[PDB]
């Protein structure tokens, strides 16, 4: 604790080490793995109970009718996220009868953070979301890292395992790109692709969890029967 | 950062009390006596200056007495500096009870919004306090004749006697073997001043290094009559006393 | 250290003053809760330290509302901030809409209160440095999901439980938790059960002095048993031990 | 001026918590013991000080309504601000909501001051620890509550805080039983001279007791009255030996 | 109603040979309705006489007001106020509250200690310094007062002729006006002893 | 340890946080001449341009304040630029609230206030620029006055400031031996200018070239700087003499 | 040590804090400018990480009013703030005074932001350098903006690892062209030097972004390089190097 | 967010606090200045020295105008004189000249200025300042007086005092050299006498600031026909005045 305590010096290799231990937050929580073509994308994320008689905790938050973000780390932190990513949506309703895209939200979050971080009393946030969403410009799929790094991808992953879920994605990289206009065998890819984040732990019900958006589909969360179909 | 360079000297040290509370009594020590003694025609407050000096003027001093109201007078033990802020704040809220009852304020409310003060000052902000001990002089018409003490963390104790400031263990017991509850003004005067005079930090009890103060119920119409003495009528009664 | 921080790291990534926090739920009094499809039931270890303590109008039993129970397990200073908001959110809801708050909405209510520690992230208002150190076991009964047993975290997390002990023999008591439980229990077979689970946790004897049921129905509202009820419940238990 | 005074201790503790306790154990020693028809709340005054005007030193035992008693132990300078802000808060629940206070109303209001510095950055708890008692309006039920510098809160029938507490509440163990307090007010008054007898001592003038009873009725008992209970106290103890004495010999 | 005509007031005051003098009436009324015979309008800090008139409230309300003022002046600094220094400090004050005002006609009269001279001064709601050494006189029936006070005024005054053209000026004015009379009290002011006294006249 | 890494009073009664700042112009290895003429106050100062890609014209060390005086850093060039554009403001709010332009004299003050705030306040660093004013007022004359991070200012018939200041001194400290007047007598403001140049020359050893000095002239009200055009003139002019 | 905050310093000149920040930039991507006489033409080297991100469909030149384009190295998040701050500052100079806002002004205004956080001890101060000009009513201009709030005219700029190899090459073009070259021009040898210093980072692949201000071609406004005028700057670097 | 609102000055364990000590290092490695208070008027008189040759020292004011009839001189440092100097004058106007449209009794402004000083050792951002002031002045309703403000933010009366470098030097001087009554002329005469031993160097009118506040004078009044306005009682002596004062020695 000359500098591991402290979220407003710098830090004597250009970095700030409170970045790199916020990132060990997602390492703690579950797997999110997000993959799109360019006529839908696809969030695909692992619940995890606390026990047997506890229930499982949701990893997908619905933000809108045509957008949802992902969690992979802490819930206090992914809960202040969710609250003005929801906000700045139903404003771009509101206003100027347009809707929010996902490009552009994910600046206005990009700084919101880098703000709180610049102050002390603040932290480098303890989640890392994938939001997804189909608005005016086609699909897109941004990954935000708890620097607050925006990149646009095909497909991606955050959480433990992660790094075997892009070697799934490496391979099957043109196949589901040219899959277009049949939502089905897009999510049944993200489902193999997390079962490579996986430690043969195996996928039940109520442990998979698929919430898609296409062009012609709304922002749904498909939860029970309705994972079942595409396993 | 800015926690970094933090005091952290408003907390209790593991003795349940604050560090600051305990620092200041070491420093109402240092500084000169002031003692009162509540006979039953006044109250006689009587200070020794913590300086003196060749040319140093203490004839125009008047640097441990100072009137809050016309009644309620004080004399004062620390920090000179630092008392001065209690003081006017003291002024204000005595003319502001007279502003809005029509009626002179009670003592008992005087000391305690100054012990409030202290007591803030002790307990966030990382501040520190002011490590002053006020001893008052005060009539009221609901309890006579009353006399305070204050310490530095802002608490009121009563007393029919009691010495702070320097040599005050010493000057404390002169004052408890000698103590009679039939004094009167004249009597309480050279007990005073004896009790100064065997305690002193020179090598003697001088006019100069005297203030001296009364509250009088002898005094016209039987009301109260705060009167603070010149350094002749110091030096006046210091030789009926026969020190000098 | 890393908790001198408000919200620092840590370089484990996860905070200290979590961690802590969880480890005063072992300053608790355990709260047993079983929920099924007929009713919560909730016991209470109130716990009698004295025979000088007045220990029936000591519960760890709380009314949020009539439609939505409590209970709650760890250090109890931190509870009253908690259960206070929890009180005025359902209040709230029923002056918006005039309607049953969700047991879901509620316990999410409590969550975004939990979350405070801080002095600079964010964009809300922060009055704490620290976070809180008590777990709750929200009951209630809707008429979207039915009845319900959510068991929220200091952190600002939250599960719905079929059955979850917590207090200083969470560890145990969870352990009987995960055998015994099953979904053909119904309100009374669920609530002997309770007494079963508490009675090895239990540092004195399981009396009536030192335990409490309530349950949350639809048709009742909140009850909280007189301890007549209580006290027989507890004697018809010891007799299916006596029928071993 | 934000930074925290108040931390999570590595202990599952709170570092102010285990100070104000010990700013408790170090201060003044009030003792509480409730009867069927009445509420005694006695407390050391200090008046082993030489020298001591006692009619102009704040007594330590201050009624906060006309039928509830506030009592306190700890720091003294700390404490009257528990006092200052319990009588705006009674008379604050006259205006806006009828009735005086309940009992019930304050014990959680005190609770919450002592609470919120706790939890809250930048402020440090109070090291006090309080006696509430009285009775509620239109009641007659006597209610002992006691508060505590960490923001809780529980009731008893006897109780006692302050310094050599351990000692007064091993004998009143014995003597006072739950099932049957003191029926009268002076055998319950007398309970509280006898435990003040112990830690306390040094006649009648360091001893205080302050009654209430039903109906908004606060008396105080002087020094002077509670000497008249000691000479019986003295004489009921010292009999009692005498005949202890004499079984003794015999067996 | 006006907030300046609904209880009258006057004050007078003059200037002699080495001394001053200071008058009210007696009359306190709410609008038309006479509620007393008695109360004083003149106040006095030290060796400085305020004379307040207009509103009710406004006597009472500025008087407890220059009552905070005159104490820390005297308790810092050991002595009590002057009449120049205290016609200053009213001048100020009147001004504090420009919009919705004080609603009063204070009058500063005294004798010097460290030159021994009369000193009269005047002042208006907002408030401006009406300098003199004749008379200063303000009210209802100033308009009244300013010629009648005129007729008798002589340049120099000895104590008790000065008494006889004070007490006429101010019971004629106050036997013409509505909301004054009902009794007056004349000061004659002198270095080190005040006399107050009564005046017989009309209570009606 | 606390009275080198925030402003508190050592046991010797100083302040070696203030003492730091005196040391950071010196690294920048600028050096400043400045000297009141007759009709002008000239300034002139070093420029450095060590590459091809730094353009010339651009870099500055001579900003200009009111439309009177002019203003000379010496120093690290971040707190130039915030001392700058406070110092413009109160100039302008001067013009603004008392209808003439604040004095040098003035301008000195309210800066070396400002300076002595920065140095009270601990979460606050004071400016480690050191900041000449010059101008010909007609309140005033031509002056110098020179303000410092430490919040004391006084004027000044000459200065210098800069690593290598101690040699400008020896210089100009001769000239007023000589004249055995307080500033320079001479009737065209250009050879003032020239006088200046040839102390500095004197004073380092070294010889300038047109873009390596900056030069900053006020003359009766006006402040311009030169351009590198007109620096030449004055370069091959102090041959001649 | 001198870096627990920056209301410290040392006796040096120089404080530590702020001297750790520039290290992060010394290890960004190359960005590079180059000032022509009509415009601006930057250029900035994308690395691509993987086959799974999608070229040319994320940027780092974000345009600031409507003629000069910023566009940094160094911290990707916290210089993608500092830009946020200028376009603030950018709209109030619009609607205050009814003209675009001068590129040695928005210069100015950038400054005293990042300077700010260099006095007090509560902000962490930026860690980027943005390459950064357009054409006003002042002629066109190049600037550079240090971590420490300093910024000075150029006529070349670099600024990544490739930093040094980019700056070696750029006066060896000020030596060809002594009296300056064209926006249009300068687009062939902005691929050039980035291919270059594409020799600091060969370790990794790369993909081409250019953005141009020029007075000679959009009329005055910043506007993107792209099409087949892209890959013309690509084919002029390729033959060349190879 | 700020946390600098914790105090820069505390008590010591032994008693006193250390912080006020150690700004009165300042005065007592500062300038030296001195008062003597005659029956007629104060003289209060400084050394000037210079941080280069080519620097002035006309164009600095080490003896300052409060108002009309109070002056103030300092020891210790500079910039910190700099700054208090200025707040002295806008309280003197805020609060007695905007309420009585007079200037102040001395003994009140001295007392003022104690609190600024006083409230400047509370809260953060603030650490005292490095002086201690002489305010010599006249009112007319306590006579003349003399004070030393201390960077405690306390006052004492004196009747002849000294503070900079020299000052137990300086008292010791005044002891032999100060008389119950004295005259003006030989008050002045005593002054410089005292300040002769407590310079290393240049002793001329250029370089020792003088200041009586003496009498009042009818030439820097700038008005005339008001008999109840008089002149002002501070008059700075200029050099040539002060180099005769050299030749009365």
């Amino acid at each position: 604790n000359n500098y591991d305590g402290d979220t407003v010096t710098f830090s004597p290799t250009g970095r700030l080490f409170q970045v790199e231990y916020a990132l060990e937050a997602i390492k703690q929580g579950s797997v999110t793995v997000g993959l799109r073509s360019n006529t839908h994308a696809v969030l695909v994320a692992l619940k995890r109970n606390a026990d047997e008689l506890s229930s499982y905790q949701k990893k997908i938050i619905k933000c809108d009718e045509h957008m949802g973000l992902s969690l992979a780390g802490l819930a206090p932190d992914a809960r202040v996220l969710s609250n003005y990513l929801r906000q700045q949506c139903n404003y771009s309703s509101l206003v100027f009868n347009r809707k929010l895209a996902v490009e552009r939200a994910g600046h206005l979050l990009c700084d919101k953070a880098q703000k709180n971080t610049q102050s002390y009393g603040g932290r480098p946030y303890g989640v890392g979301l994938l939001i997804i969403g189909y608005d005016k410009s086609g699909a897109h799929l941004l990954e935000f890292q708890p620097s607050g790094n925006v990149t646009e991808l095909y497909g991606t992953a955050i959480g433990a395992r992660s790094q075997g879920a892009k070697t799934y994605l490496e391979r099957t990289l043109d196949t589901f790109i040219k899959i277009d206009g049949n939502p089905d065998e897009l999510i049944k890819a993200g489902v193999e692709a997390i079962s490579q984040s996986l430690r043969d732990e195996s996928l039940t019900v109520d442990n998979l969890s698929i919430a898609i958006v296409g062009k012609d589909t709304p922002f749904t969360i498909y939860d029970g029967e309705a994972v079942a179909k595409y396993i | 950062g800015s926690r970094r360079y933090d005091s952290r000297t408003t907390i209790f040290s593991p003795e349940g009390r604050l560090y600051q509370v305990e620092y200041a009594l070491e420093s109402i020590s240092h500084a000169g006596t002031a003692i009162g003694i509540m006979a039953s025609d006044g109250i006689v407050l009587a200070a020794e200056r913590k300086v003196t000096s060749t040319l140093l003027e203490q004839d125009t001093s008047t640097e441990k007495l100072y009137k809050l109201n016309d009644k309620i007078a004080v004399a004062v033990a620390g920090l000179t500096a630092d008392a001065e802020i209690l003081i006017n704040t003291a002024r204000i809220h005595a003319q502001n009870y007279l502003k809005t009852y029509n009626e002179d304020i009670p003592v008992e409310i005087l000391v305690r919004r100054l012990s409030d003060i202290k007591q803030g000052y002790t307990q966030h902000g990382g501040l520190r306090p002011f490590g002053v001990s006020f001893i008052y002089a005060g009539y009221d018409d609901r309890y006579g004749y009353q006399l305070y003490t204050s310490n530095p963390s802002g608490n009121y104790t009563g007393w029919k006697a009691i010495s702070v400031g320097a040599n005050t263990s010493a000057a404390q017991t002169l004052l408890q073997m000698d103590y009679k509850d039939d004094m009167k003004v004249d009597d309480a005067i050279e007990l005073a001043l004896k009790t100064l005079s065997k305690t002193t930090d020179s090598s003697a009890l001088t006019y100069d290094r005297l203030e001296f103060a009364t509250i009088r119920k002898g005094a016209n119409d039987g009301e109260v009559y705060q009167k603070i003495f010149k350094p002749q009528e110091i030096k006046d009664i210091l030789v009926k006393t026969g020190i000098t | 250290e890393y908790d001198r921080g408000v919200s620092t790291f840590s370089p484990e990534g996860r905070l200290f003053q979590v961690e802590y926090s969880l480890e005063a739920i072992k300053l608790g009094s355990t709260a047993i809760g079983i929920a099924t499809k007929e009713g919560v039931v909730l016991g209470v270890e109130k716990r009698a330290t004295s025979p000088l303590l007045e220990s029936d109008s000591i519960e760890k039993i709380v009314e949020i509302d009539r439609h939505i129970g409590c209970a709650m397990s760890g250090l109890t200073a931190d509870a009253r901030s908690m259960i206070e908001h929890a009180r005025t959110a359902a209040v709230t809801h029923n002056l918006y809409y005039d309607e049953d708050i969700n047991v879901e909405s509620l316990t999410q209510s409590v969550c975004d209160l939990a979350l405070r520690f801080g002095e600079g992230a964010s964009g809300e208002e922060r009055l704490m440095s620290r976070p809180f150190g008590v777990a709750l076991l929200i009951a209630g009964h809707d008429a979207d999901d039915g009845y319900q047993l959510f068991h929220a975290e200091p952190s600002g997390t939250f599960y719905r439980y079929n059955a979850k002990a917590i207090g200083s023999g969470s560890e145990g008591a969870q352990a009987e938790l995960l055998n015994e439980w099953h979904s053909s229990l119904t309100l009374k077979e669920a609530e002997l059960l309770v007494l079963k689970i508490l009675k090895q946790v239990m540092e004195e004897k399981l009396d009536e002095n030192n335990a409490q049921l309530s349950c949350i129905t639809k048709q009742d509202g909140f009850k909280i048993y007189d301890n007549e009820k209580t006290a027989e419940l507890i004697k018809e238990l010891k007799e299916k031990e006596a029928a071993e | 001026y934000d930074r925290a005074l108040s931390i999570f201790s590595p202990d599952g503790h709170i570092f102010q918590v285990e100070y104000a306790l010990e700013a408790v154990k170090r201060g003044t020693c009030a003792v509480g013991v409730k009867g069927k028809n009445c509420v005694v709340l006695g407390c050391e005054r200090r008046s082993t000080l030489k020298l001591q005007d006692t009619r102009i030193t704040p007594s330590k035992v201050s009624k906060i309504d006309s039928h509830v008693v506030l009592s306190f132990s700890g720091l003294n300078a700390d404490s009257r601000i528990l006092i200052e802000k319990a009588r705006v808060e009674a008379q604050s629940h006259r205006l806006t909501l009828e009735d005086p206070v309940t009992v019930e109303y304050l014990t959680r209001y005190v609770a919450g001051v002592q609470q919120r510095y706790t939890q809250s950055g930048g402020v440090r708890p109070f090291g006090v620890s309080t006696l509430i008692a009285g009775f509620d309006p239109r009641d007659d039920e006597p209610k002992l509550y006691q508060t505590e510098p960490s923001g809780i809160y529980s009731s008893w029938s006897a109780q006692t805080i302050g310094r050599n507490s351990k000692t007064v509440r091993e004998f009143l163990e014995k003597n006072y039983d739950r099932k049957e307090p003191p029926a009268t007010v002076e055998e319950c008054v007398k309970l509280t001279v006898r435990s003040l007898l112990e830690v306390v001592q040094t006649g009648a003038k360091n001893i205080e007791i302050t009654v209430v009873k039903p109906d908004s009725d606060i008396v105080a008992l002087s020094s002077e009255e509670i000497n008249q209970y000691v000479t019986q106290i003295e004489q009921e103890k010292q009999e009692q030996q005498e005949q202890d004495k004499k079984k003794k010999s015999n067996h | 109603s006006d907030p300046s005509s609904i209880n009258g007031g006057i004050v007078v005051a003059m200037t002699g040979k080495d001394c001053v003098a200071i008058a009210c009436d007696l009359r306190l009324g709410s609008q038309s309705l006479g509620v007393s015979n008695k109360f004083e309008k003149i106040f006095h800090y030290g060796h400085v006489f305020l004379g307040i008139t207009g509103l009710a409230t406004d006597v009472t309300t500025l008087n407890e007001m220059f009552r905070y003022k005159t104490n820390l002046y005297k308790l810092k600094e050991e002595r009590a106020i002057e009449p120049e220094t205290f016609t200053q400090l009213v001048s100020s004050s009147l001004y504090e509250r420009r919009f919705g005002p004080y609603f009063v006609g204070p009058v500063v009269a005294g004798i010097n200690s460290k030159s021994g001279k009369p000193f009269i001064a005047g002042f208006d709601l907002i408030g401006c310094i009406d300098e003199a050494k004749d008379f200063i006189v303000s009210g209802t029936a100033s308009d009244q007062l300013f010629g009648m006070c005129e007729s008798l005024y002589e340049p120099n005054l000895e104590p008790e002729d000065l008494f006889e053209t004070i007490s006429q000026a101010l019971l004629n004015a106050a036997d013409r006006d509505a909301l004054s009379g009902w009794g007056a009290v004349v000061y004659i002011i002198k270095k080190d002893e005040v006399v107050k006294r009564y005046l017989k006249m009309r209570q009606d | 340890g606390y009275d080198r890494h925030i402003t508190i009073f050592s046991p010797e009664g100083r302040l070696y946080q203030v003492e730091y700042a005196f040391k950071a112009t010196n690294q920048t290895n600028i050096n400043s001449l400045a000297v009141r003429g007759k009709d002008c106050t000239v300034v002139i100062s070093q420029k450095k341009v060590p590459d091809k890609l730094l353009d010339p014209t651009t870099v500055s060390y001579i900003f200009c304040i009111s439309r009177t005086i002019g203003m000379v850093v010496n120093g690290p060039i971040p707190d130039a630029r915030n001392a700058a554009l406070r110092a413009k403001a109160e100039a302008a709010e001067f013009r603004y609230k008392y209808g003439y332009d604040m004095p040098c004299d003035v301008l000195a003050k309210r800066m070396a206030n400002l300076s002595q705030i920065y140095t009270q306040r601990a979460y606050m660093r004071p400016l480690g620029v050191i900041l000449t004013f010059v101008s010909v007022d007609e309140e005033l004359g031509p002056s110098i006055y020179k303000t410092d991070p430490a919040g004391y200012y006084v004027g000044y018939k000459a200065t210098a400031t800069g690593p290598k200041q101690q040699e400008i001194t020896t210089n100009l400290e001769n000239h007023f031996k000589k004249s055995k007047i307080d500033h320079i007598n001479e009737e065209s403001w250009e050879k003032v200018v020239e006088f200046a140049i040839t102390h500095m020359i004197d004073a380092l050893g070294t010889e300038f070239s047109k873009n390596d000095l900056e030069v900053g002239v006020a003359t009766k009200d006006k402040f311009f700087t030169l351009s590198a055009e007109n620096i030449e003139e004055r370069l091959v002019a102090i041959a001649e003499q | 040590g001198y870096d627990l905050s920056n209301s410290v310093f040392s006796p040096d000149g120089r404080n530590f804090q702020v001297e750790y920040a520039v290290k992060a930039v010394e290890n960004g991507t190359t960005s590079i400018g180059i000032k022509c006489n009509d415009g601006v033409v930057f250029a900035v080297e994308k690395l691509i990480t993987s086959k799974l991100l999608v070229p040319q469909k994320n940027v780092k030149i974000q345009v600031v009013d409507r003629h000069i384009g910023c566009v940094y190295s160094g911290l990707i998040p916290d210089g993608r703030h500092l830009v946020n701050r200028g376009r603030e500052e950018a709209a109030s100079f619009k609607k205050l005074y009814k003209t675009p806002i001068p590129i040695p002004a928005f210069a100015d205004r950038l400054g005293q932001y990042v300077q700010a956080h260099t006095l007090y001890n509560s902000v962490r101060p930026f860690g980027v350098s943005t390459i950064f000009g357009g054409v006003d009513k002042n002629g066109a201009h190049l600037y550079m903006l240090e971590p420490s709030g300093s910024y000075w005219g150029y006529k070349g700029a670099a600024t990544g690892k490739g930093r040094q190899s980019a700056k070696a090459e750029l006066e060896k073009l000020v030596d060809h062209h002594p009296e300056g070259l064209s926006a249009r021009e300068a687009v062939k040898q902005a691929a050039k030097i980035i291919y270059l210093a594409h020799e600091d980072n060969k370790e990794k692949d790369f993909e081409l972004e250019i953005s141009w201000c020029s007075l000679s071609e959009t009329n005055g406004l910043h506007k993107f390089v792209k099409g087949d005028l892209l890959q013309e700057a690509i084919d002029f670097a390729q033959k060349e190097i190879n | 967010t700020d946390r600098y609102s914790f105090s820069l000055t505390t008590f010591s364990p032994s008693g006193k606090l250390g912080q006020i000590d150690y700004a009165l290092t300042a005065v007592k490695q500062g300038v030296t200045s001195l008062g003597i208070k005659a029956t007629n008027g104060v003289v209060i008189a400084t050394e000037k020295k210079s941080s280069s040759p080519l620097a002035m020292s006309e164009t600095l004011s080490k003896v300052s105008l409060l108002t009309p009839d109070i002056g103030a001189v300092y020891s210790g440092m500079g910039p910190d004189y700099r700054v208090l100097v200025d707040k002295s004058r806008k309280v003197a106007h805020t609060s007695y000249k905007r309420i009585y449209g007079e200037y102040p009794p001395t003994k009140l402004l001295v007392s003022e200025v104690a609190k600024i000083m006083q409230e400047a050792t509370q809260s953060g951002g603030v650490r005292p300042f490095g002086v201690s002031l002489l305010i010599a002045g006249h009112d007319e309703f306590n006579g003349f007086s003399l004070y030393q403000v201390d960077p405690s933010g306390s006052y004492f009366p004196w009747k002849a005092t000294a503070i900079g470098k020299g000052s137990v030097a300086a008292k010791t001087f005044l002891e032999k050299r100060w008389n119950d009554e004295l005259e003006l002329e030989d008050a002045i005469h005593i002054a410089l006498l005292t300040l002769k031993e407590s310079v290393e160097g240049e002793f001329n009118g250029d370089t020792i600031e003088l200041a009586i506040i003496g009498d009042e004078n009818p030439d820097l009044l700038g008005y005339t026909g008001i008999p109840t306005d008089k002149g002002p009682r501070f008059r700075k002596l200029t050099s040539q005045e002060i180099n005769d004062r050299l030749e009365a020695l």
